[PDB]
This record gives C-alpha cells, structure tokens and sequence, in this order.
C-alpha cells in the first residue's frame, strides 16, 4: 500500500486537505441570512423611524454566536480546526491499548502522535498502529510487531470537526447532521425574533385606537405589559430546540470518566 | 450449562435512548477503563439524569 | 445454486442494486411539495407584499431536514447508504457465532465481511456462512466448514436503509412503513404552518378595526399575546406525532448492551 | 531548543508579550456601545425633556460592570492581568509532582515559580520542568534530573485570562468562547432596558385618553402597576442567560478540593 | 497499591459553589483547625444550607 | 428465517410468528445452507391461526 504517510486508509484515512480548513466558511455549510429569512418568510424587520432594513452584518454576527452556542450545547466541535494537546499518562489506561479520549469530537484525522520527554520524541509511533474512532474521539494502539500517573507524557495533535454532508438526507459520522444546521437556524431565529418583536408597532405601544373626522382606526397586538410580541414564536422554537436537542444527546453520547 | 447468571441490569435513563453507536463506544469507554485487574479499582464518574442497579 | 456472489439467497438475499441506491429521491417515497399541499388543502401562503407563493425550494430544505429529525428521532436509516465500519473484537460476542450488531438498521444488505490485521486479511468468510437478520440489525456466522478485547480488528461494509414499499397497506421487515411516510409529512407540515401563522393577518396584529364614514369592519383573530395564529394544529399535530412515535418505538426495540 | 527563558515550547508556551496586557481593551473582545445599540436596532434612548441621546460613558461603565459580573457568575478571570500569589505548601499535593491549584484562570503563562525562605529563594526550577495545563489552571513539575502543611512556602507568579479568539466560530482553551461575550453584551442590555423602561411613556402612565372637539386618541402601554415597560424582554434576557450559564458551567468544570 | 481508599465524599451545597479562593482557604482553616493529634477531637461548625457525607 | 432455541424446539418445535395472525402456513423447513436437512410432513403441521 502507498499513502500520504499519517493517513494509512484503514486506521486514519484522510477525510480533508490542511488547505481545506482555512476555505470552509459558514455558508458553506447552509448558515447564511437568507435561510433566516426564509424562515420569517414574509417577514421584513426594518428602522421604524428610518427605514432602512436590518442588514446582514447582524444576521453573520448572530449565526456565529448561535454556532458557538450549539458548540457547548452539545459537547462538540463543528467547524474544523487544528487541535494540539498534551495528555496525561495514566496506567490504566496506557495499558488498555494505549487509550486516549480527545478533548474534542468528532476526530476528521489525526495527524501526530508522539511519547515526548521535555519535548525529545522517545518514541513515534508507526502510522500503521494509529487506531482512529472518529466520531467518539478515541486513539488506541494495537501494535504489530514508581508512579500510576504522570504529567503530560503523550503529545497528540488531531484535526477535529464536521464536513458539510455531501448527500441529502445522509451523514457520515464525519458528516454534519441535517437538523444540527437547523438546530443553528433556530438559536439565530430565536434572536432576531427577540429583535422584531420590539418594532411591530412604536415602542411599548399595545393597544391604540384613533379617531379622526368620522375616520376610525383600533389596532391590538401581541405584544402586552406581560408578553413580547413574539413570545409566541420563541415558545416554539424553544419546544422544537428541546426535540433536537434530545435526539442530538440521543446521537452523541454519556460522557465518562474512570478514576 | 443452560442458566442467565446475570447479577443484574444497570439502568441508565434520560430523554432518549442512546443510539446504538453511542452505546457501543460506551462500552468502548468502559471496557478500557474498568476491565480486569488492570482497571479493578477504579470507579467509573457518569452523569446520567439517574442510574438504578437491579438485583436479579 | 447460483448467484451474485455475496448475495446468498437465503442468509443474505439481493434486494437492492448498488447502482439504485444512487437512483432514488425523496419523491420516489412521496415526500413531495404536493403532498404537503393535500394536507394544506384549502390554504395558500403567499408572500404578503408580492403576492407570490412560496416556492418549492422550502418544502424540499423542510422535507430534509425532517428526514434528517426522523432519522435521529429512531435509531434507523431511511434513505438507503453504502455504510463501511471497522468493529471492535471483544471475546464473549466473538464466541457468540461472531455476533456484530451493526451501528445502523435496517440492513438492506452485507457487502463485505472479514477479519484482518494492520489492513492484512487474515480470513475472509464464505458468503455462504453470513446469516443477516436485516430489520434488527444483527449479523452473525454460522460455519459450514491475550486480552478480553482489541480493537477494529473486524471489517464490515454493508448497505443500510429502507425500499419503499412494493405493495399497497403493507411492508417487509426491509420496507418503509406507510405511516412513518407520514411522521417525515407531519415534521414538514409543523415547520410550514409555524410560517404560515405570521401571515394571516399583518404582522403582530391581534385585533382591529376599520370605520369610515357609517361603514364598518372588526375582525377578531385566534391570535393572542400567548398563542401564535397555529397553535391549534401545531398541537394536534404534536399528538399525532406522538402517537407515531409511540407506534414505532414499538415496531423498532429498545437498544442493549453487554458490559 | 532555544527559546526565550520562562517559555519551554512543550510545558509553558509563550501566548503573551507582557506589554501586551496594557494594549488589550474590552473594544477589542468586541464589548462596544454599537455592539450594544445593534442588540437594541430600532430603539434610541433620549432625555425626554432635553432630546440628547444618552452618552457611551454609561454605556462602558455598564459593561465594565458586566465584566465583572461574568468574572465572578464563572469562577474564570477574563481580561489578561498579572498574578502574583503565595501558596502554602501541603505534603499530599506537593508530592504529587508539586501540584498546585492556580486561584484564576485560564493561566496564559507561567512568569515565575520558586520555593523561597523569608524572601531568600531556596530553589528556582528550570523552567524545562514547569508544567502548565491551561484551561484547568493546574501547574505541576516533571523533574527531567514534620508537618503535613507549612504557611507560604511556594511563590507562583503567573499571567491569568483570555485572549481575543482567532478565528471564526472556534476558540483555543486559552481563547474566549464566543457566547460569553453574548453573555456580557446581555447583562449590559439588561441594563440598558431597565434604563430604557422608564422612558417610553411619562413617569407613571399606564394609559392614557384624550378627546377634544371630536377627535379622540388612546394610548395603552407595555407599563403596567405589575409590570415595567421592558418587563418582557428582560425576562427573555434572563432565560438567554440561564442557557448560557448551563453552557458554560458545564464547560468550565466542578471546582473540588481534598482534605 | 492503585486503589482509591477514599472513604467518602462530604457534599456541602449553597446557591453557588464557592470559588476556588474560597475553597483553598477553607482548606487553610480545616487543616489549621482540625488536623493531626493537634485537631484530634474538635467539631467543626459549618453554617452551609445542607451538608451530607456519602460513603462509598 | 427462524433462530433454534434449544428450550422452545424441545418444546415441540415451538416457534412465534412475527406476523399474526396466521391464515395458513405454506412452508416449514430445518435447514442448513439453503439444503434442506428435514422437510416436516405436513401432517405433522399444528396451526394456532390467532
């Protein structure tokens, strides 16, 4: 067999080029304004007194934080990024096919793995013994041939994230889920819906009633000394957040430790 | 010869069932940190919303 | 006997082409705009301002990423996937007939099986040995003739998924059943109608009225300052939804392991 | 290797200039009064009786107190700043290749560390053995070569905080995760809306009617006897928060001592 | 050799968990207090809104 | 295609259909490979339809 050296195809294959991490941007992965609103379809949030509708610049800002929400939601990460970690020797589980969970999941590739002293490599492991589980982030061993702990003896560097899904419906585990987009969508609706339910009408306005010349006009909102104008709204993204949720905790799994 | 020996079930419970992947590298997880005399004392962390044992 | 050659007709029979699984789309399982519609039957949503209706560029995002909740609200596979996996050895399943329970179900069909070192085979099993039990999930062998586990030594490739139904009321174990067909319309429809109750009336108004000179309109709205324009079917369709889910968590088990 | 002293590549990396720390703002982590009015797009605050919008003075006041807040609602120090502290030496942990628990974190980098006698240092480490695990705040030693406690014996000297992240979406343990400052930009938009809810009718006004020669107006408002102007979105707020605050206290761990 | 002899866990619990300023601190004053023969037979009072000891 | 349990096949040859109910059995087999190691007579056939 030929390869490019870490990337032997059974136990790391390659799934993305390290040029590829630095092209891969939002949209990419369907987390654009448009989608929001295409989710307030009909819908048009502008400056009551100015005019001027809301612009993208806040639909991108808001996308990113509702992506770094959904990142510690769920114990996650999702756009790829290079990680570099130092990880403690335990005997237990140094002996147990030279077990290491990473701190990030999913795994896209692992890239170096190394047993250091005061950084000298004592050992390089052959890529050929690199054992890679990618979506729970565990690295084993299976080798071909005075203390129970130890600081930061294994040096372990790994590319963690999720691609865009290249089929519908379909995820590889190194694949995003469909509803993890929609997961997204929905933290970012939730706060332009915080935004737009300010400027249905003037500011705290929630009843008005006109009468001018035998010309009579009487508006009620939604909006109320108690509830937001979209209260309603956000209560349902709540309830369908709750569902992806659980089916998302459902897909990752229990963390665990043993001491 | 033909009996369930079986001490008992170890009830996990939450929302959702743990798809089967989940749960496997669970046992994944348990299996390497537990089994054997090398893991004989340690004792396994978990978070689960509850957790009930069994006695059979 | 003759066949092709993985697929023994009785423990591993052929039933779908490796070529098909590329060929089918939602709307080969009636996931369509139009189906949506019927149940819409009597509604239009249009754009407020323009007029136009909503195209069907939304129903089909909706109509994926309800497959994408469906998918994950079961344990399953719905549209059929070429699905490789490297499986652990552990020793008290090894020597239960070679049990592996695969991470994805249905199987549609087994591919490829063997037992191999660093990429080496070491065995490949006759076909003629596999014995696959689709809807659970379950392959084992049944021969014709140092430590408790390691890991990925076993090689499975096999194709997930589910046919759609070849008969009127009824399904195999390997075909879809006609009402989680509607689960994935009630998912989309949820969506939809979350839409649509912006729209019935202009935005966040809850009453008015209109008089001039001696004439007089006032409509009130099921809209209030707590529930949006759909809360009515949005819940009864939550029942459904439930009801369904109960149906099926029943037709599919519950997950085990042994530890 | 060859670096500069105190910042061994593998043990203590160099994260930092210490003239840096003085450059850093809270404009640069993004906390800004635009960030805050782009939160409040469609509301202007103004002295009702003198028309001036009110200054970015209170706004940068509010934010640095909600800073602080965040500092301590998450045991975390946020903002780089230098470290001097003196830690009793305690038998247990000091044989436990003298681990030392930091009082803040993340630890950027370690400046100094020394066992001293009434300011006369007893022992310097080599910086080659300092071990720093940044996101714990834990430091520890691996020696390359009558009391079970004693008052004051180590002097650890170190630089706590984050840094603004990099990139997009992702943060590095050191790094700030991109949604505390979406809970900093909150608790300073709580404020600004209970500023802002005093100011949206005339002090006390719940409703109000006018009629005069024929023409009639009628004003009813978000106040209330119960409830303030911005009652709604505080709560909101709050429940924005209480997700956030989830989010990152499981991020952040349990804090734990022994006995 | 390798096991945990840890006899138990001693949950104290409030609003919010103490820092861990606090917290080390409170190790000073426990150890100062309450260590050794020097300690052997003081109680300590502690006004937290529960306490609970679980022995494992 | 049916597992053997060596408690209910003791049981005269016990089996649970998955589907139910029967409205009649047409084939019933012990097998290995596909080869046929014992076709039952089908006299021998007791049906419980419900």
């Amino acid at each position: 067999l030929n390869y490019e050296y870490p990337y032997h195809p059974s136990g790391n294959p390659k799934h993305i080029d390290v040029s590829e991490i630095d092209n891969l941007t939002l949209a990419d992965y369907g987390w654009s304004p448009d989608a929001v609103k295409a989710y307030m379809f009909g819908i048009v949030v502008q400056n009551p007194d100015t005019g001027q509708p809301m612009g993208d610049e806040f639909y991108n800002h808001i996308l990113e934080r509702a992506v770094g929400k959904a990142e510690r939601a769920l114990d996650i990460s999702i756009l790829p990024d290079t990680q570099h970690e130092m990880r403690d020797y335990h005997e237990t589980e140094f002996n147990s096919y030279m077990f290491v969970h990473a701190y990030r999941k999913p795994i896209l590739q692992v890239e170096n793995l190394q047993l250091q002293f005061n950084g000298r490599p004592i050992y390089k492991y052959p890529a050929n013994w690199w054992k890679v589980e990618h979506l729970a982030g565990h690295v084993q061993l299976f080798p071909t041939a005075g203390a129970t702990f130890a600081p930061q003896m294994i040096r372990l560097e790994y590319v963690s994230g999720m691609l865009p899904r290249k089929k519908a419906g379909r995820n590889k585990p190194w694949e995003m889920p469909p509803e993890l987009e929609q997961l997204v969508i929905k933290y970012a609706l939730k706060e332009i819906y915080q935004v737009w339910g300010n400027l249905i009408i003037g500011a705290g306005i929630a009843n008005k009633t006109l009468e001018v010349d035998g010309i009579t006009e009487t508006i009620g909102t939604t909006q109320s000394a108690m509830y937001g104008g979209a209260s309603a709204q956000i209560l349902q993204i709540n309830e369908d957040i709750k569902e992806l949720l659980d089916g998302l905790r459902a897909y990752f799994g229990y963390n665990m430790i043993g001491l | 010869s033909h009996g369930g020996t079986t001490r008992g079930i170890l009830q996990i419970r939450s929302d959702q069932q743990q798809s089967q992947h989940a749960l496997e590298n669970f046992k994944r997880e348990w299996k390497s940190s537990l089994s054997g005399i090398n893991g004989s004392w340690q004792i396994p962390v978990v978070m689960a919303d509850d957790i009930k044992f069994v006695n059979m």
